[PDB]
Formats: structure tokens, sequence, C-alpha cells
């Protein structure tokens, strides 16, 4: 009798390891060009059509699937620097991808996990208190300076992104953009409404809240479009003709009783509208549907009126107009009253906008950004959501680490001499690790088609006891302190990324056998 | 004349799903009249009708 | 076993399970464990690992 | 002249459920002067009010249809809903919602 269920089977030992080493390079080379200024674009096409276009690694890794185990480690690492950190994935999985290819050949040889691991882990460790100890920062505290170096950043993460004519451009519009927001930072709090048309340079910031005019019924056009000091009231009630609870029932006798209720239900409706007008708002919104007898009455009374709007657009409106969400009309007064300054339904590139702004309270935004191509529009917003990210988590901690692969060369040759000191296989595993963490700036060169092979040579010779902060520029492909060329980028992306590498590593180097069930649960 | 053995465990656990089923299927027992709304009110009830309800629309 | 409630006897205790895991770190989940164990136990007349 | 409606030509039913219980002879009579006198107060009020033509966005019964021809008062019914609003726009006149 067979031992186990039939149709199982499993590989062992090095082969084992050996194949999943070689799935891990498979699925790291579908990414080897994108990250960097130069950076040279993919597609994916689905059943469905809907093809999808980025150049950011996490994104691509999730647009593509496996069944590989190590390769869904490797994609589920960059789900996690996605979300922990948002920039760089390209760099995290392509760098753990050569530490398992450098140590590849070592397992045919006389070596075990546990070396291995051990050397991982401490120089994981020493790594990232060097990140910690020698990353840079303002330590200036005051605003210009503050918010200059949030656009350097910014400008650092769009160096290897798509944009590179409008750097500084948007990367102040993004800082300012964060600047009308609180202290909670909210991610709830940022409208984005992608507009068919108009050039890339045409996008742009609204200070109060914009959003979408939803359909109305008939009555409409006769509104007053335009005020210069509108009160607003934020609602979540309904005025159109709807029994009282869905289960009310009414029992009567006589024709009057009859026109009684009807009329009483008319003057309950007109109760409502009373209490609207005469608490001296101009504009109402809400989720809840607004009977066409309403929209009549109110442009019969030259007052705006609009329901059906979604949540998030009233939260905003709360978070920045100053008014509050009302459920209720029977205790409106002063306070619960939102106010502004301007309000139009103004035409942004065949679409019907409503505009409210001149708002003194502004703790949302609305970005309006103009293209044409849903796909590439698609592409700069997601590049501006890991902007947010970025600025996001470096808004806590100011500082930060230059970008352009001088940090990456400074780390190797830290640890390249300081590994001529710890003993033995020890010290030979920690050699190739950090060989291995000779690659990014390669990797860019070579994305330009440079030498890359020169290019590493000398900024190694320049780091070597010339100066640090060395990076490669790309429009003059030559190294100099490129960190003055102010591409700087936080320091908790490179502790993250050393976490992920050192688990990752550990993680593959730990697999010796894998069993497969016959997977009858198809 | 169904009870031979009672273990309880299984058969309690019958109970509570039979109680489930019958509370889930008496809860929606709402109608039972025809009734007679106007076409001014239409588009509200063409679309916005219930999601997961059938409407027997009848014309006539 | 002494006590079951002194934090450092704890750490020393279950380490020797946590050898089978996590070879390259071991002190780190004992101050945990240890911690997390001696602020939940009554200490007096019963527990649940629940 | 024209007078711009949103609601027919019709006793109107409330939302809610509504029983109107009947036991007498009496309230059938009722029920019939109450339709009645309800197709002639539309009619007083519309005729009564300067206009020429009605306009009604959803349709009504062919009573009212001659009550409004023998009244020698022009009508037009069933009208889409931005139709409406575009003819009141350029009217200058406003649409009442209810008589």
């Amino acid at each position: 009798v067979i031992l186990l269920k039939e149709g199982t089977d499993s590989s062992q030992g090095i082969p084992q390891l050996v194949s999943n080493i070689s799935a891990c390079q498979v699925i790291a080379e579908a990414v080897r060009t994108t990250l960097g200024p130069r950076g040279m674009d993919k597609l994916i096409v689905d059943g469905r059509g809907k093809a999808t276009i980025s150049n950011d690694g996490a994104t691509i890794l999730k647009l593509l699937d496996v069944v590989h185990p190590a390769a869904k480690t490797l994609v589920d690492i960059a789900k996690s620097q996605d979300a922990e950190v948002g920039d760089g994935t390209t760099s995290v999985t392509l760098l753990a991808a050569e530490f398992l290819k450098q140590v590849k050949p070592y397992v045919e040889e006389g070596l075990h996990p546990q070396i291995i691991i051990r050397a991982f882990r401490t120089a994981t460790q020493l790594a990232v208190n060097k990140i910690k100890e020698i990353a840079v920062t303002v330590k200036k505290a005051d605003k210009v300076e503050q918010r200059k170096l949030l656009e350097k950043c910014a400008m650092t993460a769009l160096s290897s992104k798509l944009i590179s004519q409008q750097k500084a451009f948007f990367a102040k519009m993004v800082v300012d953009a964060v600047m009308m927001l609180d202290d909670l930072l909210q991610l709830k709090m940022i409208g984005i409404k992608k507009v068919q048309g108009g050039a890339l340079e045409d996008s742009q910031l609204v200070a109060g809240v914009a959003f979408k005019k939803t359909f109305s019924y008939a009555g409409f056009e006769m509104q007053p479009k335009k005020y210069h000091n509108p009160k607003i009231a934020l609602l979540n009630v309904e005025l159109e003709l709807k029994a009282e609870k869905d289960n009310a029932e009414i029992r009567v006798h006589t024709v009057e009783d009859y026109q009684a209720i009807v009329d009483a239900e008319w003057n309950i409706l007109y109760d409502k509208l009373e209490k609207i007008h005469h608490s001296g708002a101009k504009v109402v919104l809400s989720k809840l549907p607004i009977g066409d007898v309403a929209t009549q009455y109110f442009a019969d009374r030259d007052m705006f009126c609009a329901g059906r709007v979604p949540e998030e657009d009233l939260k905003r409106t709360m978070m920045a107009c100053g008014g509050s969400i009302q459920t209720s009309v029977n205790a409106l007064s002063a306070d619960v009253l939102g106010r502004c300054q301007v309000f139009e339904e103004t035409q942004i590139g065949g679409e019907r906008y409503n505009f409210f702004t001149g708002c003194p309270k502004a703790k949302t935004c609305t970005f309006i950004l103009r293209g044409g191509a849903e796909q590439f529009m698609e592409e700069t917003e997601r590049s501006l959501h890991d902007a947010i990210m970025i600025v996001r988590r470096a808004i806590k901690n100011d500082s930060v680490v230059a970008g352009g692969g001088a940090i990456e060369m400074e780390l190797s040759k830290y640890l390249r001499d300081y590994s001529r000191t710890i003993p033995g296989k020890q010290q030979l595993l920690i050699g190739a690790y950090a060989k291995a963490l000779e690659i990014i700036p390669r990797q860019l060169c070579d994305n330009a088609g440079f030498d890359a092979t020169n290019i590493l040579n000398k900024l190694r010779a320049r780091h070597a006891q010339g100066g640090t902060w060395y990076g490669v520029d790309i429009n003059n492909e030559d190294i100099a302190d490129n960190f003055e060329a102010f591409v700087w980028e936080p320091a908790m992306v490179r502790i993250n990324a050393l976490t992920a590498a050192s688990e990752a590593a550990c993680l593959i180097v730990s697999v010796d056998e894998t069993i497969k069930n016959p997977r009858s649960t198809v | 004349d169904e009870f031979n053995e009672e273990d309880e465990r299984a058969i309690e656990m019958y109970r509570r799903r039979r109680l489930a089923e019958w509370k889930a299927t008496k809860l929606k027992n709402k109608f039972g009249e025809v009734l007679e709304i106007s076409g001014k009110d239409y588009v509200q009830e063409v679309t916005k009708a219930g999601e997961g309800l059938w409407v027997i629309l009848h014309l006539y | 076993a002494k006590n079951l409630r002194d934090i450092d006897e704890v750490s020393s205790l279950l380490r020797t399970s946590i050898m089978s895991k996590q070879y390259g770190n071991e002190v780190f989940l004992a101050k945990l464990i240890a911690q997390a164990c001696v602020s939940i136990f009554p200490d007096s007349g019963h527990f649940n690992v629940d | 002249k024209i007078a711009i409606l949103t609601c027919p030509f019709e006793p109107p039913k409330p939302k809610t459920k509504h029983k109107l219980d009947v036991t007498s002879v009496e309230d059938y009579k009722a029920l019939q002067k109450y339709e009645k006198e309800k197709f002639e107060e539309m009619i007083q009020q519309i005729k009564e009010t300067g206009a020429n033509l009605a306009i009604c966005q959803w349709g009504f019964d062919d009573e009212a249809n001659h009550l409004l021809l023998q009244n020698n008062l022009p009508a037009v019914r069933w009208v889409g809903g931005p139709e409406i609003e575009l003819i009141a726009i350029a009217t200058g006149g406003r649409i009442v919602p209810r008589f």
C-alpha cells in the first residue's frame, strides 16, 4: 500500500533549493530596467482586456502571478514594502535576488544554513545601524528649508519615476497640498478628479473642494450658478416623498381624512423646506436623493440643492468647509452651518464639476489633473500616490539619504573594508554579501546602456579615500558628489529594505524540501 | 416514532440551524396584496426597488 | 520550577522550548513572552490558554 | 399664457400604505363627491390663475382632458424632464410643483 495518498511528489536537498534560486532569478529579471530616471516601461494584458502599464516594481509584481514558493515570497515582500514605503520596491526585490544568486554556488560545496543565516542577520543589523547613524537630515526645523527638502525628496522620488519635466512643479504642488492638511494626515481627505483633455502641466490643486455633479431631475438650470459668500448645510436626510418608516399603515374612514393626510404629508415636506430656507443656507448637499418638488422650490427660491453625494465627498466637505454633517434639520443653527466665499458650477473639460472655494478653513484638497489617456493619467496618479506616501512617512522623521546609488556604494564599501577582520567562512560569506551589494548603480548604468564596470570602478576609487556621497548622473554619465544634486530619499526605506532582505534570505536559505498535494481542490 | 437515541450534539445543532433557517425565511414575509402605485413615481421603483428582490412588474 | 511568576525565570525556562525556532535570536522573544505571561497569569488558582 | 406643472390631473395617492375604511353607502357618495370636486377644483385653480396653456410632465386622465377642452384652455402632457426645464427657462415662467 502506498504510504501517502496517490498523486503527490517532493523534491529535496540541493536540487530543490537550486530550483528555488532559479525561480528567484527568473522573477527578478522581469523588472530589470524599470527603476531609474531613464526607466523603460512594461505592459500587461488580462483576459478582460484591461491592459495595465506601470514602472513601479511592486505594482508590477502584483500584476504578475506565480505558483512557486520563493517567487510568492518575493511578491508578498514587495507588497509589504509598498505598503510600508512605496518606493524602491524594484531595488529591494532585485537586491535580495542577487544575494540569493551570489550564494547559489556555495550550496554545492560544504556550507550550512546556520553560518549563512547568522552572517545575513548580523550584517543586516549592523548596516541598519549604519543607516540610522549616517542618514542626512535638515536639522533646521525652519519651514522654508523643511518645504524645500520636501520638494527635493519629491523630485528624488520622481528621479526614478516617469515624469521628469515637472519635478519641482509637482513637488511644490504636493507639498502645498499636504500643508493645507492637519496633523492627522488622513488618507481619505485627498480628492482626486482625473480630467480628460488638458496638458500634463495643467494639473492643479483645488484649495477648497470640488467634485462631480451627480444626475439631477428636471427643474434645474434655474438655480443661481454663482454666489459671492454662500453658507453650506451638510445633510444626510431625504427630501423625497417617502413613507414614514416603510412600515407605516394608514386607516381612515372618509374622503376628508384622506385629503387631510395627503395635505399633511405635503405639509411635512414643505415644513422641512421652510426650516431649510429660513435657516439661511444657500446650498444643501447630502447622500440622500432630493425630490423634484424640493428642486423646483429651491429654483423658485433661488437656492442650490444636490443629493446622492458619495460619503467621502461630504467628509471632505466637513473637513475643509467648517460645517457639520446633519441627519436632522429641527436643530439647525449657526454653528452647524458651513460657509464659503465662492460657489460656482464650473466646466473642466466637457464636465460639470461643482466647485466650493473661499473657505478660510481648509484641511482637505481635491487634485484636478489633466491629460489624454486613462492609463497614463492612472500611472501619473499612481506616482502621485507614491509621492504622497513617501512624504507622509518622511514628514515625521525629517532624515533622508541621497539617491543615485551613492549610499549603496557607501554601504558596500563599509561592509567590504570591515569584512577583513571577521573570521573564516563568516568573512567569506559576508564578503559575498558585500559584493552582491554592488549592483543597483550598475543596473542604473546598464539601463542607460553605459559601461557600468568602468563607472563602478571609478566611483569605488573615489569612495575609498576621496570623499563620500558620490552618485552617478545619467545626463552627464559621470561620477561626482550628487548628494548636492539633491537626489535625497528617506532612510527608513533603507532600514525596511534591509529587514525584508534579511527576512527573505534567511527564509529561502531555510528551505530544504516541499511536499505537494494532488490539489484535488480545484 | 422518530427517536432511538439522542446524541444532543449534532441534533441540537440541527435545531440551531433549523431555527436560523426559520427566522431567516419568516423575516421576509411582508407582502400578499398587489398594489397600485402611480406613474409619477414609476422611475423610483423601476430602479430603486431593492437588489436581490424579484419584481413582477404587471401592466394592464 | 520555583514560582512561575518572576520574569527572568520565565525567560530562562521558556527559551528552552524556544530553541526549536529562530536559532539566530533568543533573548528578544524571551522578554516578550515573559512580560506577556507574567502580566496575564492571575498567579492564584487558575489559567486558560485562551 | 402658460403654467407648468409636474403633477398629473388625478386624486393623488400618498407615499405611505393607505387604507380608507368604507362601511356606508354614504362613504360611497363621499368618494364620488370627492373625485368630482377634486377634478373641478383642479380646473378652477388652473383656469382661474389666468393662463391659456398647460403642460404636464407625467400625463393625466382623459376626464381632465375634456375638462380642459370644453374650458377652451389648450394643454399638453407627457413631456420629458429637461425639455420642460428648458421650456420654463425660455418662457421665463416657473414650474409650479402642485396646485
